[PDB]
């Protein structure tokens, strides 16, 4: 009995988690066969706050709801249609829960693009046909705040689909006040931002194919362009006109082109904006006091704080989140240090020229998020126990004595749990605890003053219980040193694995900017089914250009993609080789996104020690790629910096080198991310240098190839492909 | 499960009709009502949760096919209004367990 | 909202053609004036008191209905998009 195919696809061993809201500093909200229901930590005690029926009134179309802070009024979402990897558009409808009833006057409108409640009580705001809506109560009709929203053109409130995709990772782009006095919002223009047309083939139905567009920035071309308003939702009248207030950027990012990167709320009359140069080696945070007087939001330079960077650009993926004090009066961030590692700084409002800030926590590790902040501590996931990068663990340090650290999840199940995560309480009181791996995943929920466990919320005895008979895989967390730096990996070994066979190797990349592929969460996925089935071992490595290890590791491949990351896979499949247990005659590599552009650029390396492999949804040159991601990494692709290396670093000019592997190019014909077009060329330029390959592409389907069909589909191919490549 | 559908009923134009399911033979504490039209496929009105008085109606079925629960009594009312010849139709119950479970025999509402 | 069209009005098979897609779909069989009983649920899953013949089978907008080797009004319903629709028949 092995993990199959079969298993993977149709998710026969189930791996449960446990998803809680928190809606105070006591209770949260958790669902049991389709009824929400209340909890208690402080005591014991459930209740049941949502039943099924009430969801049931609708079959089957809803997909969420959200629930009003002071808890009077629920948002049922139904009709869910997809867009981007964030954003999509539903119908709402608010059940009120004292009456019983839905809300049946004047309802929020079919399509609406996103609406969120206020932070405390029942005020709410949506976007509808890209403009802003704010309604007070829910039964009072809606008021419009901007009129400018055109479709594909001008958005606010949402966001465009490289600062969905690349900064804010969601399609809000509208941040409520603390207490709902104001709501923040951004707009962007798209007007001159170049168009990626591709073809939609849709239903069997559908006679003429329809043409999708979708404006797109590429590598230099014209970006789009912000601006940042907030309006007073307390003065909401049909009687008076509403004025939002533009708070403009820093002279510092006005001088060429910028984003906007960060929007953070510190109190009422306060809100903090990082923007950032579009070269990103330069970023300013912006804190904007509000003047009531005179009704503008004023940001002085004794209030602007400025990080950059040398040797490289700023953040893992932009500058890091501010945790402002409850008096707004300080603010604690993760920021690089001397030595490169980042970790926790703590600022003031106003700049002192000769000091930026004071580090708080050092070493030779990370600080992989800042997790809550009480006036007596901070607590924190860290990478430090056990110097494994890979690792994650709940610490807590207290803001006067920094001597007093602890680590919360170290020692619980150190054989079980070495990856935590957590969600704290509204005022912290409790928190859930999460173990991803490398065993089972167990959620338990703690209480903060004195960690002790009150609750065990899931241990996966079920999913145990189930895998107790099946040869299940193996997974060594280790390293190799090159250079004398420690570079991780992680390997899938076969069930009973022994170090006096030869196996074949498959190496599975992503390999990007701040990546990690070895760490030591657990999975179920394909790779168990090629370990467990087909004695395949699968192996990642961490080298140069991986995150969490310091900058020096990950800014090493700055300004140069597709070079030492591209030969530190490589060398790290010779580092397995020298370790006997692998076959050099049945060594792969396959990936996904950024993967997918190192397997293909490892395949024609000409390195000889890789047979075959697979890119899915590949890039193949960089100036096809988003800008905001795409110049983090590389500048702009021009002779003034830099467009010698875009032109290096292409998979096209390696096409010779293909004809000594047996390559399976993947593509879905739908991607509004890694365009169908990256590799359309890369297959023209082997068909022009006689060389075969295989290929598949997948009608309409995204960057995900994520439809159900296509998903077994896809998997399917590609392991028929290494069953012939590996010879079974 | 049966649910035990009242008689068929006349009515004219103007006026307002009731209609009773009488539900039986399950745990009930739920039920929606179709409209099928002769020589025509059907059409849903609405549903009513029988523990509460939660209605949820369809697009423009406000104001006709008022539907209201009193769980004492072992049935269902829904109360169409201002009959005109288009609401001259078969009009079914129905139990909402993961899809159409059971259904009600029909009555004809002239 | 969501309009299912049936292709046929005849092993034979009836169709579904849905104008978006439904993540699951229903049938019920009907007879002239007999009320309508459950056949088929959660696209394939056969409906009790219904003979092993029949099979529910395809994803998105196609779905299908094959009652295999035929022997002596089915329609189409789904509630994944709100409204519920029906199919003609
Ligand atoms: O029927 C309808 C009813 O359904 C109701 C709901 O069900 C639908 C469920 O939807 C499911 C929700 O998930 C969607 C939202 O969550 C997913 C969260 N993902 C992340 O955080 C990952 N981030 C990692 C970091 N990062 C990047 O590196 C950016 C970079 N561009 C990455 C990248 C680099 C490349 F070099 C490249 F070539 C391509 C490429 F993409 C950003 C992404
Ligand atoms: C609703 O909850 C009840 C009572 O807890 C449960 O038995 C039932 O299966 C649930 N039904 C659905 C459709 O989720
Ligand atoms: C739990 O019980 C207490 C009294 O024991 C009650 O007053 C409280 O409101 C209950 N809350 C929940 C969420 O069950
Ligand atoms: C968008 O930008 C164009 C020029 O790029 C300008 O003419 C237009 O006013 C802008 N519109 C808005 C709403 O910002
Ligand atoms: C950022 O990098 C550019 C090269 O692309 C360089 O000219 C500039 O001086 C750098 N700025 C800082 C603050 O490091
Ligand atoms: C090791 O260092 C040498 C010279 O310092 C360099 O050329 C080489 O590429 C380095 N290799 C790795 C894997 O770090």
């Amino acid at each position: 009995r092995t993990y199959t195919l079969a298993d993977y696809l149709k998710n026969t061993f189930r791996v449960k988690s446990y998803s809680l809201r928190w809606v105070s500093d006591s209770e949260y909200l958790y669902k049991q066969e389709n009824n929400i229901l209340l909890f208690n930590a402080e005591h014991g005690n459930s209740s049941i706050f949502l039943e099924n029926s009430t969801f049931e009134i609708f079959g089957d179309s809803i997909s969420d709801y959200s629930v009003s802070p002071d808890r009077l009024f629920v948002l049922l979402e139904y009709n869910y249609v997809k867009q981007w990897r964030h954003s999509y558009t539903a119908s709402y409808s608010i059940y009120d829960l004292n009456k019983r009833q839905l809300i049946t006057e004047e309802k929020i409108p079919n399509n609406t693009q996103w609406i969120t409640w206020s932070q405390e009580g029942h005020k709410l705001a949506y976007v509808w046909k890209n403009d802003i809506y704010v309604k007070i109560e829910p039964h009072l009709p809606s008021h419009r705040i901007t009129s400018t929203g055109k479709e594909n053109v001008i958005f606010n409130g949402i966001n465009d689909w490289v600062y969905e995709e690349e900064i804010f990772g969601a399609y809000s782009a509208l941040w409520w006040s603390p207490n709902g006095t104001f709501l923040a919002y951004a707009q962007f223009n798209d007007t001159g931002v170049p168009l990626i047309e591709y073809s939609f083939y849709s239903d069997e139905s559908l006679q003429y194919p329809k043409t999708v567009w979708i404006p797109y920035p590429k590598a230099g071309a014209v970006n789009p362009t912000v601006k940042f308003f907030i309006v007073n939702t307390d003065s909401l009248s049909s009687t008076t006109t509403t004025i939002p207030m533009q708070i403009t950027a820093p002279a510092s990012v006005t001088t060429g082109d910028h984003y906007l990167c960060d929007v953070a709320w510190v109190s009422e009359d306060r809100i903090s904006l990082q923007w950032l140069r579009r070269i990103q080696n330069y970023s300013v945070m912006a804190i904007c006091d509000y003047d009531k007087t005179t009704l503008v939001w004023n940001c002085p330079t004794t209030q602007e704080h400025i990080e950059t960077s040398a040797t490289g650009w700023c953040g893992r993926f932009r500058p890091a989140e501010p945790h402002f004090t409850s008096d707004g009066s300080s603010f604690y961030k993760i920021v690089s240090d001397k030595d490169g590692y980042k970790h926790i700084c703590q600022f003031q409002k106003d700049r002192k020229p000769e000091q930026v800030c004071t580090f708080i926590t050092k070493g030779a590790w990370e600080v992989i998020s800042i997790e809550a902040l009480t006036s007596d501590y901070l607590y924190y996931i860290s990478n430090e126990y056990k110097e494994m990068p890979g690792g994650r663990n709940l610490y807590k340090i207290q803001l006067t004595d920094h001597t007093n650290k602890k680590c919360l999840s170290c020692d619980l199940n150190p054989e079980r749990c070495q990856y935590y995560s957590v969600s704290l309480s509204k005022e912290a009181k409790y928190y859930q605890l999460g173990c991803r791996g490398p065993g089972l995943p167990l959620y338990t929920l703690h209480r903060s003053t004195d960690q002790k466990e009150l609750r065990v919320l899931e241990d996966n005895s079920a999913l145990d219980k189930m895998l107790q008979d099946v040869q299940m895989p193996s997974k060594k967390l280790d390293f190799i040193v090159l250079n004398e730096t420690r570079f991780w990996y992680q390997m899938i070994l076969p069930p009973h694995f022994d170090k006096s066979k030869k196996y074949p190797l498959l190496i599975d990349v992503y390999a990007g900017p701040c990546s990690q592929k070895a760490d030591a969460a657990f999975r179920l996925n394909w790779a168990t089914y090629l370990a467990s089935t087909e004695n395949i071992i699968v192996a990642s490595f961490d080298g140069r250009g991986s995150g969490y290890q310091g900058d020096k590791i990950m800014h090493a491949i700055n300004k140069r993609l597709g070079t030492l990351e591209v030969e530190d896979q490589i060398e790290a499949a010779r580092q397995f080789l020298k370790m006997g247990f692998v076959d050099s005659k049945r060594v792969a590599i396959w990936g996904w996104s950024y993967g997918g552009y190192v397997t293909s650029m490892v395949l024609g390396s000409g390195s000889g020690v890789f047979k075959c492999g697979i890119a899915v949804a590949p890039v193949s040159r960089w100036e096809y790629y988003d800008s905001v991601y795409t110049e983090r990494y590389m500048g702009l692709p021009t002779p003034e910096d830099n467009l010698d290396h875009y032109r290096n670093s292409t998979v096209m000019s390696r096409a010779e080198n293909f004809k000594q592997v047996e390559y399976l190019l993947i593509h879905g014909t739908a991607d509004d991310n890694v365009h169908f077009q990256q590799s359309a060329q890369i297959s023209k330029a082997l068909v022009d240098a006689g060389v075969d390959f295989q290929a598949m592409w997948y009608t309409d389907e995204d960057h995900g190839i994520a439809s159900s069909t296509a998903h077994q589909h896809i998997y399917s191919h590609m392991s028929h492909f290494l069953q012939q490549c590996f010879s079974l | 499960f049966q649910l035990q559908q009242s008689g068929p009923e006349l009515v004219k134009p103007g006026a307002s009709v009731k209609i009773s399911c009488k539900a039986s033979g399950y745990s009930f504490t739920n039920i929606n009502w179709m409209k099928q039209s002769n020589g025509k496929s059907l059409e849903w009105i609405g549903v009513v949760i029988p523990k509460y008085g939660t209605t949820n109606y369809n697009q423009k079925f406000q104001g006709k096919a008022t539907l209201t629960v009193d769980q004492s009594s072992s049935t269902a009312y829904i109360q169409l209004n201002s009959l005109t010849s288009e609401d001259s139709a078969v009009y079914y119950c129905t139990r909402f367990r993961v899809f159409f479970d059971v259904w009600g025999t029909g009555t004809t509402v002239t | 909202q969501i309009v299912l069209s049936q292709s046929p009005a005849i092993k034979v098979t009836m169709t579904c053609r849905a104008s978006s897609s439904v993540c699951n779909m229903h049938w019920y069989q009907q007879k002239p004036g007999s009320s309508p009983k459950p056949w088929l649920h959660g696209t394939s899953n056969l409906a009790s008191g219904v003979p092993v013949r029949f099979s529910g089978s395809g994803s998105g907008t196609s779905f299908s209905l094959t009652i295999s080797r035929v022997e002596a009004t089915y329609f189409c319903q789904q509630w994944s998009n709100h409204p519920p629709t029906f199919g003609g028949g």
